[PDB]
RNA sequence: CCUCUAAGCACAACCUGCGGGAACCCGUACCGCAAACCGACACAGGUGGGCGGGUGCAAGAGCACUCAGGCGCGCGGGAGA
RNA sequence: CGAAUGCCGGCAUGAGUAACGAUAAAGAGGGUGAGAAUCCCUCUCGCCGUAAGCCCAAGGGUUCCUACGCAAUGGUCGUCAGCGUAGGGUUAGGCGGGACCUAAGGUGAAGCCGAAAGGCGUAGCCGAAGGGCAGCCGGUUAAUAUUCCGGCCCUUCCCGCA
RNA sequence: GAGCCGGUAGCGGGCGUGGAUCCCUGGAUGUCCGAAUGGGGGAACCCGGCCGGCGGGAACGCCGGUCACCGCGCUUUUGCGCGGGGGGAACCUGGGGAACUGAAACAUCUCAGUACCCAGAGGAGAGGAAAGAGAAAUCGACUCCCUGAGUAGCGGCGAGCGAAAGGGGACCAGCCUAAACCGUCCGGCUUGUCCGGGCGGGGUCGUGGGGCCCUCGGACACCGAAUCCCCAGCCUAGCCGAAGCUGUUGGGAAGCAGCGCCAGAGAGGGUGAAAGCCCCGUAGGCGAAAGGUGGGGGGAUAGGUGAGGGUACCCGAGUACCCCGUGGUUCGUGGAGCCAUGGGGGAAUCUGGGCGGACCACCGCCUAAGGCUAAGUACUCCGGGUGACCGAUAGCGCACCAGUACCGUGAGGGAAAGGUGAAAAGAACCCCGGGAGGGGAGUGAAAUAGAGCCUGAAACCGUGGGCUUACAAGCAGUCACGGCCCCGCAAGGGGUUGUGGCGUGCCUAUUGAAGCAUGAGCCGGCGACUCACGGUCGUGGGCGAGCUUAAGCCGUUGAGGCGGAGG
């Protein structure tokens, strides 16, 4: 995951506000999708959940830095 | 962090007690217990079966931990302590004589 | 944030009983509004919501050893969907 | 709530129809003259309001019996000083 | 340390003693169970019935329902429970509060006073079991119901049209 | 630099030498409450305005901005900027300010300007450059320590209270203004060449200083910050580190043995027991991209650099000063000065005015009514290092999930409770039982280390055995014989007690207690003549017409020296 993690910061850093907010919306739904399965059992690869929870944290963290001057 | 000691998943010599002499490998270092695994101090553990699953239970079982001190690393020679070399761009543990 | 309002389905004899009619019940944000929930449900499961009932669920007090505590308080929202409409995800 | 008029505004506005929409937050279990409330206790004490049937007795929420409901009181068995 | 009606703790004596909490009251046959006068059912019997019945407010805070249970808590017993573990359960435009009103009182623009802290105080504001305000009858759950469902009947907003 | 996903085991999933977890630094995110600040409110909950965005969205809802009050300054206002508000263990300053006590009663006095309440400040605070001290042809800010000194003095001269000077040390620092006088802007008005407000210049002193005149004037000539800048160093993670093998006893070596080795390291801790060389370390030596701190060292600034003679212009006002009421000081009405000041009266500008303990004259000392100022000093919530400090009734109330459980309406009170083993190897399975619990088996060196488990005393409750008791009567024992039982070959000894003799518990308090006077159910643990500074004897030493230092300084880091103020 470490590797596939050092990407976002880049593949996500170069997009802008309107590109992220929508990307994050997408992720947030996926997270719902998950926590929605466990409640019934299905999904069990926890690693997935926490893994997605932290992704959003990054997108937001990156979007927060962009909204401070730029253009 | 600081919690560090002398061995890692490599080959060591037991200087301990019941297995003084015995030699083994990857001790799956803890180090919350500051112990290692090796291939000795392996006791017989009773078993009912933590859940029918995998029914029957025997007495030959697993290998117990061993205080990290009871063991000594070895490479291209025998027992002996460990020193640390800079590798001109690194930090690798080398033995007084050999090298790892 | 629309997927932050609906935490999960409830799953229970009583809850399922609702499915016959457009009655799906969910565990939602303790602070969420009936109106907030209506929207959340509409965009999440693509449906037309026409009624929303909610009730608070106080956490059961529990004790593991001499250590006494409580479970987190919750909000339950049972959303009623427009005539003949099903929230696919909650069927099965 | 009805009414009066000031600023204003009278291509606003209010008022009556008729259509189409909108209508949030908290409480809601359970005990509640009590073993769940106040009295260290499953304490013969204390606890505000409403319903509280029938027959008889002069009357009544009194008294005796009983509807509906609820209970025989959370140690017993004997003995006949 | 032997003493301070010493201090903390432990264990004795009284003692198998007084007690087991209203004198409304019990009996039997089935059942369950390792075991129950004590749990379940049936049939008798007694008590309350301006109740010892039902409902609301306060206070209490899951004690509600259910499945496994019985070490302890139950003044005995326990298979039972207001007890242990776990899972369920409380659904509102119209019921009660809040997006209304003011009461004593409280707070407090102006303003007054006091070594400091702080004490007053007009307007205003807060303050309810008072004023205002549109839902009645049924049916459903193991557990909610003027809240869910059914029938019938209403209330405010917003927009359009006349 | 190899393991990680806290206390985490567990199902069930993942990440890491292409370098995670982890540690340090800086940022991001930071629901609600709380000074709490949009309004409200029963803290963590309700309800809004305005601007922008979500949804069919106008009703409804959510999201992001933003809206408290007060004080300064800009300035009418509209508004705008800075700030303020709370918290903080002690420490500090200021505003208020007890009593029990002591005086062997008690009121002045004491306790004490203490405890406490309030406001404020900060890493310190206060104080601070002489209107001083007080006798010295003297000293020269303030604070802090030692002496001075239990002195001088105060005191119902009772209890008791208690200075300063000087000397020896720590530390070091000195400045800015007000006003003469000159300029400027603004607003008054009588536009008066004046009134007063703000600016700027000028000016800061006591062998008096300054203003304004006139002489002298020859300074890229020296001073130089308490301000700013940059460095070193320091703080917030870390890193490198010498030297042992074998045998033997044993569950286990590190013990013991043989023969070695390192040492700028033989501090310490751990590893199955006791180890310089197995592990962590220790001596010695390295280390910061980032954030702090930082004249210690450099600089750069602001700021400061004169004599003569004239004038007599100015040197802080409801003040000085006097009286009345008080406080402060060693000073309690005293011969009562000095410093503050609530009241009344009320000046002068160095030909002035205060002080040297009433007052007066001499001789002197000093310049009030404006402000600022490092260091030396105080404290310890926090981090570290040490201990002739404690070791679970001790030590903090808490070694443990404690300011908790419980208590109280509330302020508030406030517990108990630590240890298996080297390693969970935590007892499969079988047998009795519903379970609990046991008996086997098995683990271990040990299971009477089997789990609230190291050791496990005493009181207390039992089972088995030995002696001995139902005609005896007692502070329960003791002396003497005797019987039975038990040891050893014996002499002798141990246990029990049948008769005989003799016998008034312990403590306390009292003239006097078995006392029918007090206290104690029994056992275990806690539980009371100390310490500091003075004094007086005595005593072991040193030196003795003398003895001895205190603070502090230099040294060490369990090393001591110096220091003559002073007694
Ligand atoms: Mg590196
Ligand atoms: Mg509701
Ligand atoms: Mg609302
Ligand atoms: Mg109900
Ligand atoms: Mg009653
Ligand atoms: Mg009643
Ligand atoms: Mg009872
Ligand atoms: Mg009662
Ligand atoms: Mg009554
Ligand atoms: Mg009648
Ligand atoms: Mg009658
Ligand atoms: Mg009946
Ligand atoms: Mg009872
Ligand atoms: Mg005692
Ligand atoms: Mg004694
Ligand atoms: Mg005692
Ligand atoms: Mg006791
Ligand atoms: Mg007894
Ligand atoms: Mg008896
Ligand atoms: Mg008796
Ligand atoms: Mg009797
Ligand atoms: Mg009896
Ligand atoms: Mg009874
Ligand atoms: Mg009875
Ligand atoms: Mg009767
Ligand atoms: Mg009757
Ligand atoms: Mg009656
Ligand atoms: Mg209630
Ligand atoms: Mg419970
Ligand atoms: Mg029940
Ligand atoms: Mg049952
Ligand atoms: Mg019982
Ligand atoms: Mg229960
Ligand atoms: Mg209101
Ligand atoms: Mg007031
Ligand atoms: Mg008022
Ligand atoms: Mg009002
Ligand atoms: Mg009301
Ligand atoms: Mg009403
Ligand atoms: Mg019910
Ligand atoms: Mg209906
Ligand atoms: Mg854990
Ligand atoms: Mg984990
Ligand atoms: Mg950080
Ligand atoms: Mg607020
Ligand atoms: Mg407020
Ligand atoms: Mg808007
Ligand atoms: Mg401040
Ligand atoms: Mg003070
Ligand atoms: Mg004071
Ligand atoms: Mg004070
Ligand atoms: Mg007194
Ligand atoms: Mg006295
Ligand atoms: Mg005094
Ligand atoms: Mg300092
Ligand atoms: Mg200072
Ligand atoms: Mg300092
Ligand atoms: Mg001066
Ligand atoms: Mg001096
Ligand atoms: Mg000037
Ligand atoms: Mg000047
Ligand atoms: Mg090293
Ligand atoms: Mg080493
Ligand atoms: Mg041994
Ligand atoms: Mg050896
Ligand atoms: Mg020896
Ligand atoms: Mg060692
Ligand atoms: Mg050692
Ligand atoms: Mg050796
Ligand atoms: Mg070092
Ligand atoms: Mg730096
Ligand atoms: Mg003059
Ligand atoms: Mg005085
Ligand atoms: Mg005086
Ligand atoms: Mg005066
Ligand atoms: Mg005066
Ligand atoms: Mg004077
Ligand atoms: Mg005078
Ligand atoms: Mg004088
Ligand atoms: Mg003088
Ligand atoms: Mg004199
Ligand atoms: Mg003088
Ligand atoms: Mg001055
Ligand atoms: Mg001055
Ligand atoms: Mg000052
Ligand atoms: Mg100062
Ligand atoms: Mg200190
Ligand atoms: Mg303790
Ligand atoms: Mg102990
Ligand atoms: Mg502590
Ligand atoms: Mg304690
Ligand atoms: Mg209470
Ligand atoms: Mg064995
Ligand atoms: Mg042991
Ligand atoms: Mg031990
Ligand atoms: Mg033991
Ligand atoms: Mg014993
Ligand atoms: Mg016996
Ligand atoms: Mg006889
Ligand atoms: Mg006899
Ligand atoms: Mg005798
Ligand atoms: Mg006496
Ligand atoms: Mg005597
Ligand atoms: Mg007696
Ligand atoms: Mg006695
Ligand atoms: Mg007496
Ligand atoms: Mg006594
Ligand atoms: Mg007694
Ligand atoms: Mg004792
Ligand atoms: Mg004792
Ligand atoms: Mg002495
Ligand atoms: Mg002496």
């Amino acid at each position: 995951k470490l590797s596939e993690v050092r990407k976002q910061l880049e593949e996500a850093r170069k997009l802008s506000p309107v590109e992220l907010e929508k990307l994050v919306r997408e992720k947030k739904r996926e997270l719902m999708e998950l926590r929605f399965q466990a409640s019934i059992g299905q999904l069990s690869q926890n690693h997935k959940i926490r893994d997605l929870k932290r992704q959003i944290a990054r997108l937001l963290t990156v979007l927060n830095e962009k909204r401070r001057q730029n253009a | 962090r600081v919690k560090m000691h002398v061995k890692k998943g490599d080959t060591v010599l037991v200087a301990s007690g019941k297995y003084k002499g015995r030699v083994g490998k990857v001790k799956e270092v803890l180090p919350k217990k500051y112990a290692v695994i090796v291939e000795g101090v392996n006791i017989v553990k009773k078993a009912v079966r933590v859940s029918p699953k995998y029914p029957q239970g025997g007495f030959i079982e697993k290998e117990a931990p061993l205080h990290a001190s009871k063991v000594r690393p070895i490479c291209p020679a025998c027992g002996k302590p460990t020193r640390v070399r800079k590798k001109f761009l690194e930090n690798g543990k080398k033995i007084r004589v050999c090298a790892k | 944030t629309a997927y932050d309002v609906i935490l999960a389905p409830v799953l229970s004899e009583k809850a399922y009983a609702g499915f016959a009619e457009g009655k799906y019940t969910f565990w939602v944000h303790p602070k969420a509004t009936k109106t907030e929930i209506k929207n959340a449900v509409e965009t999440a499961f693509k449906v037309k919501v026409v009624k929303v009932n909610t009730l608070h669920v106080r956490g059961k007090k529990k004790r593991l050893g001499r250590y006494l505590g409580k479970r987190p308080d919750r909000k339950k929202a049972i959303v009623q969907v427009a005539p003949g409409q099903k929230i696919e995800a909650l069927e099965g």
